[PDB]
Parts: structure tokens; C-alpha cells; sequence
């Protein structure tokens, strides 16, 4: 459906430091017990990452992908389902919707007539005294498609919970030569309202053949039609850059520090 | 179903402007002819679709439509040209004609 | 595509957009059913060697004697009225005798093909407009009549035609590489692991020599290959049976 | 050249039918319509009928449709009007002619036909 | 040579090797009429599928 949901508390744009995060493995070669030098679009050392949050607050603006995007999200009860990419987003030219929904991932492109603020939609408590996804507002209508991909299905949880963030998710996203590649991690923590200082190395979950122009990209939420609850989440974005970086590999063959050298 | 020419013959000096008339009493949309026969047995297209003609005929022929009259002017006579003229209703079938007009010298 | 149970009509012609997988066209070339196959864009045996961005396969029915007219700069109502390919058609044109699947015994009538149009469609144009044709000048203001004939006529197909009025079953690889990444690859042959031994190895294009043994290393689950501080490869993952 | 080889002046006593060629060239004959007129030497011409030479369908005029027949042979390449049962109202100089929808449209006519029945 | 070589009807006298079971070597002659086997199965004879 295309509907607007203007019941928002207007805030800045919030801005963050990211702490040594957001280093993925550049290639699919083992190495071990060795510095490894590289130069790649990634995301520099200590870079401004802009902070977005769902709160009173609901905060999904559509932002430049520019070459690749470095994007995470601190959360808990699964707020933050899925991306729009592409370069009209209107069904003028193809463009790729993700969407992790209450029964399985789905990975698309379509000529797709998006919606002004796309989103998904959940029943709270409701009748069966638990949470039910019940709204998918992110296209008007899909017309032509080159690639579509399912996974088997599945039934994790959507169930409110309370307290602090749980879960540290984490992305890269590339376009190279037709490529949009996907490198992901994820970790536990016990984090109140920030991005973790901390390193991680991401490694590469799928490879997508699209060939598609993209040059922007948005994030999709779940949520009488107007007056509503945000669940609480946090989401971060950083935009890529042509960095070298050194790499210790260590003896099991995992990326265990590195050094931006710039 | 077929319309009515205003005159039976008319007469001309050379150089004098002649118009001829095939008027409606029903809509044809348009799809209406124009044909040129010799008292001596010589028929020949003129004018069709309206406004269309110029296919191996002399350039003077006119013919757009004047609204609930279908219509033919000439800008001069002509020797072969003082003949008869016959419009075809073609629109429908099943086919009529005009009862023809004749072009005459004075 | 091949095996479906009713075709499409040639002025209706059906397209499956072939993406995503591996095309064994060994299986269609080594088939004994077809009549003909024609390909225009590369010699028929080396299709299990290319890789494409898209493979569209056009699929109807037509008659026996109309198949011909499928190739490339051909002249003739099924050619220009109905399914048309470019002077420099890529492609593989694949047809079959299926009078014994497409013939009901007092005849069939299910499958019509243009026989009339203004202008002679463009290349892969389809045209589904049943509009009543303008055979005459006077303007075809009724549903029927002379000089008012239906574009859409049907075939005579009978079980006891001739090879010619007996239905051809055809389908059209249109093979095509754009600016996007080939995803409609062959099959790559995949011949045993042997160890031990020095050999030419081709492990996913990494060509090389060397003696393959048994590896203690652990990569990770996403890792295929392994170099070593002199930047050459050392270890490589068999893609088949893990290890 | 679009000319009309069609059959000279004829005359038969009445209660009699008759034969009317009309040989077409310059063009595929199959890639055009034939129509008919009947022009009387005193009265006006009007339209007989037509035959498609392709699909071998017809159409007339409900007057003449009782008394005409039109026919084509595409050996000859050539039309053929029938007349049946002629009297009194059946004399005139007959013409044929050719159609399309593109443009040619009633343009180019045979010099008629001689088709007299009197005696 | 159009008008030394071309015939109103076609002239058919020129012939060139459409099919052959290998890549020919540099300035070797094949003068071969064998039938080229496309398909899997062999073709003895003179014609085949
Ligand atoms: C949601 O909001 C967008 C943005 O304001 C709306 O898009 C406008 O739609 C109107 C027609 O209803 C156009 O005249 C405007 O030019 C559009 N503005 C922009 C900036 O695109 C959209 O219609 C809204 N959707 C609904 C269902 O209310
Ligand atoms: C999550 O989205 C997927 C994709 O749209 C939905 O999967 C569909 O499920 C219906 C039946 O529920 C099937 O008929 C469709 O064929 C499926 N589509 C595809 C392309 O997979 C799924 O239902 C959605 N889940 C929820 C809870 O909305
Ligand atoms: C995407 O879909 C649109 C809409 O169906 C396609 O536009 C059609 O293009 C064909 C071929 O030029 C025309 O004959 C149709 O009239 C068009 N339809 C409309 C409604 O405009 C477009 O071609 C498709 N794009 C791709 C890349 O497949
Ligand atoms: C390499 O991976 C092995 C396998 O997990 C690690 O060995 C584990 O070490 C922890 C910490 O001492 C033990 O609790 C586990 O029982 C060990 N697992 C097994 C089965 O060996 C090893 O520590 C890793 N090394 C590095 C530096 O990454
Ligand atoms: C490809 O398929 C073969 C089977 O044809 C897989 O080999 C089987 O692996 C299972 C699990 O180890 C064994 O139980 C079977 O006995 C094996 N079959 C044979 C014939 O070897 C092989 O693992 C598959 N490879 C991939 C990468 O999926
Ligand atoms: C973040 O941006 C502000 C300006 O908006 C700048 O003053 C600050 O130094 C930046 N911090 C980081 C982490 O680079
Ligand atoms: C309760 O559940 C049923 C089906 O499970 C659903 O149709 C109904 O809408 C739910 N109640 C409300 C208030 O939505
Ligand atoms: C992608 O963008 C470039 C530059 O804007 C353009 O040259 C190219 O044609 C585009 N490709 C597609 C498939 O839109």
C-alpha cells in the first residue's frame, strides 16, 4: 500500500563515531599468521557515521549510496527489515527490494512504483495475546523483474520485548562491474543508546549478477492509520572510501585487527 | 443511403472560378470521392478521404470538407475539364453516388 | 519451455526469461525428437562453453511449412505478421512435428496466426489486438463483414495432414549480453580429484601445476582458496565435496 | 500500367444472359479489391457490386444483388461479370474498377463495356 | 570480380568448408568431401540426422 504516516517528533540528524568497525574479508583467499596490505572502498577508522533511531520517533529518510554503504543497527524484538536501492525508485528503471519478513527473506528487482515512506507493519498483543505481522507498505506496484529469490520459510520472533540493545547487526554493501555484494556480521551485546567501540570482520553472505544502476537507498521498519508505537532501535550509516588498509590474519585464518593507513 | 448534389449543369466561361456541391443528410465521416466522366466514356478519380488528390491530374483541384456539404473547386477550367462529375459515398455499404453535375461553356 | 503442455499461439506467442542457472544444452542438441536446429548466433555445439545475461525463450506453434520462415531475414505471413528475428538474430531457432500432440481427430482449431496487418511487425513484437482489419476502403464500423475480415484466422490442423499442414511446435533461444553480469552460464565439467601426483589443476578458473595432498589448514565458511605471504596461491577448497 | 482489358460493345435479344471480362495488369492481382458500375447512356452511374480476388468473398447492391454475379479467375488474372435473365432495365455502359485501403481508392477504370439489349 | 564471377542465376561453382572436425593448419590444403558429424551418434553413408 502507499499510505503517510507524518506523526513524528522532527530531530537533527544525529552524528556518531565509528569505533574501528565496519572491516570486511576484500577477498574469498585464506591467509594465515600474516599483515595483509589492501586498498578497497572501505569504511575509514573513527569516520562521522550518521545515527538514526525509531523511537515519539521514527526516522526513515532515503539517503545517497554513493559507491558502497557501511550500515548497522544496535536493537532488540526486530525493528529493522529490510532496503530499497536504486536510482529512480519510481518504475522508471529497475530497482532491488530486501524485505526479512514474519515468514521468510525475500531478495528482488523489479521496476517497482515505491512508496513516499515505505515501511511493514505489526498487531501488537492484539486478540491472540502476541504480535502479528498484519501491514507491507513499501510499492504501489511491481511490473517488470529480472531476479527473484526466497528463502525456505521460517518463524523467529516479532514479540516486544524490553530493556537495552541485544543485538549489534552489521553490512556492507558494494556495486562493482554489475555485482552488488553483501558482507554481514552479527554479535551480542548490552548496550544502552550507541554504536559499540569494538572490531569486527565481516564476512560475504551473498553475490547478486543485477547489474542495475543504483545511487540511492533506504531502510524499511516495522511500525488508525495514523497514531501509532516505534519500537525502540538504533541504526548507523557510513559511506565508503578508497582506503589501504593492513590486515592481521591470524593462525585460524580470521581477520583479528587492522590499520587504516591514512 | 446516398447524398444529394446541389445543381444538375453548370456554365462557364474559361477562367471563371467553379465550385461543386454533394451535400449530407446523414454523417459519411468523411469518406467521400470525387470522379470525372466524359460524354465520351472517360472516367477518372479526382479527388478522395476528403481532402486528398494530385496523382496524375491536373494540380486545381480542391476539396476539403465545409462542414454538412462535401465540396469541389477548381481554380480554372479546362478543354477536358467542361465534363461531368460524380461524388461517391463509399463510407457505407451499401455504395451510392451523387446524380452527377455537368461542367458546360457559356 | 520444451515439455509444456500447450503451447501459445504464434500471433500470441509466449516468453520464458531464462536467468539465473546452468543451460545444458547437450540435453536439447543430442535430443533425437527435433526436426530442426538452427542457431544464428554461434555454432550449436559450443553452447555448453558460453555464458549470457539473459537467455529468452519465445515459444509457439505454427505450421510444418511455415517453420523455415523462423530464421533470420525471411519473408512470408508468419515472418511478418506474427514472430519476426533481427538480420543479426544470436540465437537458436528449435522446432518439432507434434501432429501426433496437436491434431484432434475431427481437427483442431485452438491455435490462429495473423493473416492480415497494416505494416509487418518489428523485431520480437508480439500483436494480441483482435481490432477488425481494414481489408476496404469504406471504414469497418460493424463487428463483421466483406472487406471487414477478422486479422486472427485459425490453423487446419488434422492428424492425417501432410508434413507442411501438420503443427510444428517451435521455440526461440534469443541469447543476449548486455552491460550486465552474465548469470545464464553452461555447465562446467567437473573431472575427479587426484592427489599426490602433479597435475594441471583447474579449481573454478584458478589455472596452475602442483602436487594436490590433503590439507590440515581451516578456512572459513566463506573462504574457497589460500594464499601465502608471497601473495601465491598455496591451499584452494574442492567446490564439490568440501575440503 | 493499371489498364482494364475489358470485353467490347455487345448486344443479345432480351430474355437473354450475357459475358463481361475485365483483364487487370501493372499490379499483383490478389493485393486488390474489384467493384462494378452500371452508367446508363441517359442515367447516372451507380454501384453494382465487388468481389475480393484473394479471399473470394462478395458484396452488392441489394438492387442488383437479384441479377448480377461477380466471379474472378486468377490464371487470367482477370474479373467477370455474369448477367442473368436481361430486359428492358439491363443496358448500359458497364465499368469496372479497383480498391484498397492505403490510398487507391476507386482511382483507375476499365473503358466500360457495351452491354445493349435490344433488338 | 562481379563481373567476371557472378551469374544473373547464381553462379554455384564456388564452394567453401562450412564444417570440418578441426582448427586447419597454416597453409595446409583439405580437399576431404567426409560428412561432418554434428550429433552424438556416428553417420555412415552419404546423408544423416
Ligand atoms: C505521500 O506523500 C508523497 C509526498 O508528499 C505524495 O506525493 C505527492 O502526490 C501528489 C498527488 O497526490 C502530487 O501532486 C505531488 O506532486 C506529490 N509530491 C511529491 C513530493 O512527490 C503522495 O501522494 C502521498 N501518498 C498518499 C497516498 O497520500
Ligand atoms: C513475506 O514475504 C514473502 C514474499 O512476498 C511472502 O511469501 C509469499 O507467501 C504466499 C503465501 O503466504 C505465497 O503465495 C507467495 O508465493 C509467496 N511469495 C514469494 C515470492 O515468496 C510471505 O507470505 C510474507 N510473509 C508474511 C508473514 O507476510
Ligand atoms: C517495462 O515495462 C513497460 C510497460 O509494460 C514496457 O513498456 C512497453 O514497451 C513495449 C516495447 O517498446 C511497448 O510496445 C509497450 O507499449 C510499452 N508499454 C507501455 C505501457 O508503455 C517496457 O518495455 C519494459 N521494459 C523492459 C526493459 O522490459
Ligand atoms: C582457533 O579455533 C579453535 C577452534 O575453536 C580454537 O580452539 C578453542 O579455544 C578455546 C579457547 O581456549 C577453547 O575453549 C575451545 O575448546 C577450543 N576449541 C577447540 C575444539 O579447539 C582456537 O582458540 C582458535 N585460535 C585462535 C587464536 O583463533
Ligand atoms: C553433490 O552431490 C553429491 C551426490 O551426487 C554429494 O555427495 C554425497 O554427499 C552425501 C553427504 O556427505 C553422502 O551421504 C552421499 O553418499 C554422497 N553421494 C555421492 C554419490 O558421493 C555431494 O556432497 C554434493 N556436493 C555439494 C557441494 O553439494
Ligand atoms: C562529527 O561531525 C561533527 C560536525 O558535524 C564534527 O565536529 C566532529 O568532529 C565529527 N566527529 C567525528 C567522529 O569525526
Ligand atoms: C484476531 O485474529 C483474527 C484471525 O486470527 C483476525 O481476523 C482478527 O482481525 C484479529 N482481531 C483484530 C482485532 O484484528
Ligand atoms: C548505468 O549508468 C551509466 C552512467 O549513468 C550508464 O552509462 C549506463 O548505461 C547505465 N546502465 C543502465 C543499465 O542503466
Amino acid at each position: 500500500q502507499c499510505v503517510n504516516l507524518t506523526t513524528r517528533t522532527q530531530l537533527p540528524p544525529a552524528y556518531t563515531n565509528s569505533f574501528t568497525r565496519g572491516v570486511y574479508y576484500p577477498d574469498k583467499v585464506f591467509r594465515s599468521s600474516v599483515l595483509h596490505s589492501t586498498q578497497d572502498l572501505f569504511l575509514p577508522f573513527f569516520s562521522n557515521v550518521t545515527w538514526f533511531h525509531a523511537i515519539k520517533r521514527f526516522d526513515n529518510p532515503v539517503l545517497p549510496f554513493n559507491d558502497g554503504v557501511y550500515f548497522a543497527s544496535t536493537e532488540k524484538s526486530n525493528i529493522i527489515r529490510g532496503w530499497i536501492f536504486g536510482t529512480t525508485l519510481d518504475s522508471k528503471t529497475q530497482s532491488l527490494l530486501i524485505v526479512n519478513n514474519a515468514t521468510n527473506v525475500v531478495i528482488k528487482v523489479c521496476e517497482f512504483q515505491f512508496c513516499n515512506d515505505p515501511f511493514l507493519g505489526v498487531y501488537y498483543h492484539k486478540n491472540n495475546k502476541s504480535w502479528m505481522e498484519s501491514e507491507f507498505r513499501v510499492y504501489s506496484s511491481a511490473n517488470n523483474c529480472t531476479f527473484e529469490y526466497v528463502s525456505q520459510p521460517f518463524l523467529m520472533d516479532l514479540e516486544g520485548k524490553q530493556g537495552n540493545f541485544k543485538n549489534l547487526r552489521e553490512f556492507v554493501f558494494k556495486n562493482i562491474d554489475g555485482y552488488f555484494k553483501i558482507y554481514s556480521k552479527h554479535t551480542p551485546i548490552n548496550l544502552v543508546r550507541d554504536l559499540p567501540q569494538g572490531f569486527s570482520a565481516l564476512e560475504p553472505l551473498v553475490d547478486l549478477p543485477i547489474g542495475i544502476n543504483i545511487t540511492r537507498f533506504q531502510t524499511l521498519l516495522a511500525l488508525s492509520s495514523s497514531g501509532w508505537t516505534a519500537g525502540a532501535a538504533a541504526y548507523y550509516v557510513g559511506y565508503l572510501q578508497p582506503r589501504t588498509f593492513l590486515l592481521k590474519y591470524n593462525e585460524n585464518g580470521t581477520i583479528t585487527d587492522a590499520v587504516d593507513c591514512a | 443511403i446516398q447524398m444529394t448534389q446541389s445543381p444538375s449543369s453548370l456554365s462557364a466561361s474559361l477562367g471563371e472560378r467553379v465550385s461543386l456541391i454533394c451535400r449530407a443528410s446523414q454523417e459519411i465521416s468523411g469518406y467521400l470521392s470525387w470522379l470525372q466522366q466524359k460524354p465520351d466514356g472517360t472516367i477518372k478519380r479526382l479527388i478522395y478521404a476528403a481532402s486528398t488528390l494530385d496523382s496524375g491530374v491536373p494540380k486545381r483541384f480542391s476539396g476539403s470538407r465545409s462542414g454538412s456539404e462535401y465540396s469541389l473547386t477548381i481554380s480554372s477550367p479546362e478543354s477536358e475539364d467542361f465534363a461531368d462529375y460524380y461524388c461517391l459515398q463509399y463510407a457505407s455499404y451499401p455504395w451510392t453516388f451523387g446524380g452527377g453535375t455537368k461542367l458546360e461553356i457559356k | 519451455v520444451f515439455n509444456a503442455t500447450r503451447f501459445a499461439s504464434v500471433y500470441a506467442w509466449n516468453r520464458k526469461r531464462i536467468s539465473n542457472c546452468v543451460a545444458d544444452y547437450s540435453v536439447l542438441y543430442n535430443s533425437a525428437s527435433f526436426s530442426t536446429f538452427k542457431c544464428y548466433g554461434v555454432s550449436p555445439t559450443k553452447l555448453n562453453d558460453l555464458c549470457f545475461t539473459n537467455v529468452y525463450a519465445d515459444s509457439f506453434v505454427i505450421r510444418g511449412d511455415e517453420v523455415r520462415q523462423i530464421a533470420p531475414g525471411q519473408t512470408g505471413k508468419i515472418a511478418d505478421y506474427n514472430y519476426k528475428l533481427p538480420d543479426d538474430f544470436t540465437g537458436c531457432v528449435i522446432a518439432w512435428n507434434s501432429n501426433n500432440l496437436d491434431s484432434k481427430v475431427g481437427g483442431n482449431y485452438n491455435y490462429l496466426y495473423r493473416l492480415f496487418r497494416k505494416s509487418n511487425l518489428k523485431p520480437f513484437e508480439r500483436d494480441i489486438s483482435t481490432e477488425i482489419y481494414q481489408a476496404g476502403s469504406t471504414p469497418c464500423n460493424g463487428v463483421e463483414g466483406f472487406n471487414c475480415y477478422f486479422p486472427l484466422q485459425s490453423y487446419g490442423f488434422q492428424p492425417t495432414n501432410g508434413v507442411g499442414y501438420q503443427p510444428y511446435r517451435v521455440v526461440v533461444l534469443s541469447f543476449e549480453l548486455l552491460h550486465a553480469p552474465a548469470t545464464v552460464c553452461g555447465p562446467k565439467k567437473s573431472t575427479n580429484l587426484v592427489k599426490n601426483k602433479c597435475v594441471n589443476f583447474n579449481f573454478n578458473g584458478l589455472t596452475g601445476t602442483g602436487v594436490l595432498t590433503e590439507s590440515n589448514k581451516k578456512f572459513l565458511p566463506f573462504q574457497q582458496f589460500g594464499r601465502d605471504i608471497a601473495d601465491t596461491t598455496d591451499a584452494v577448497r574442492d567446490p564439490q565435496t568440501l575440503e | 500500367e493499371v489498364q482494364l482489358q475489358q470485353s467490347g460493345p455487345e448486344l443479345v435479344k432480351p430474355g437473354a444472359s450475357v459475358r463481361i471480362s475485365c483483364k487487370t495488369s501493372g499490379y499483383t492481382f490478389t493485393e486488390y479489391s474489384m467493384f462494378w458500375v452500371k452508367q446508363s447512356h441517359g442515367q447516372s452511374l451507380e454501384w453494382i457490386g465487388g468481389i475480393n480476388p484473394n479471399d473470394d468473398s462478395t458484396t452488392y447492391k441489394q438492387n442488383f444483388k437479384g441479377k448480377a454475379t461477380l466471379t474472378v479467375d486468377k490464371s487470367s488474372s482477370t474479373a467477370f461479370m455474369e448477367l442473368r435473365s436481361l430486359t428492358s432495365e439491363d443496358s448500359a455502359v458497364y465499368y469496372c474498377t479497383r480498391d484498397r485501403y492505403d490510398g487507391r481508392v476507386v482511382d483507375f477504370w476499365g473503358q466500360g463495356t457495351t452491354l445493349t439489349v435490344s433488338s
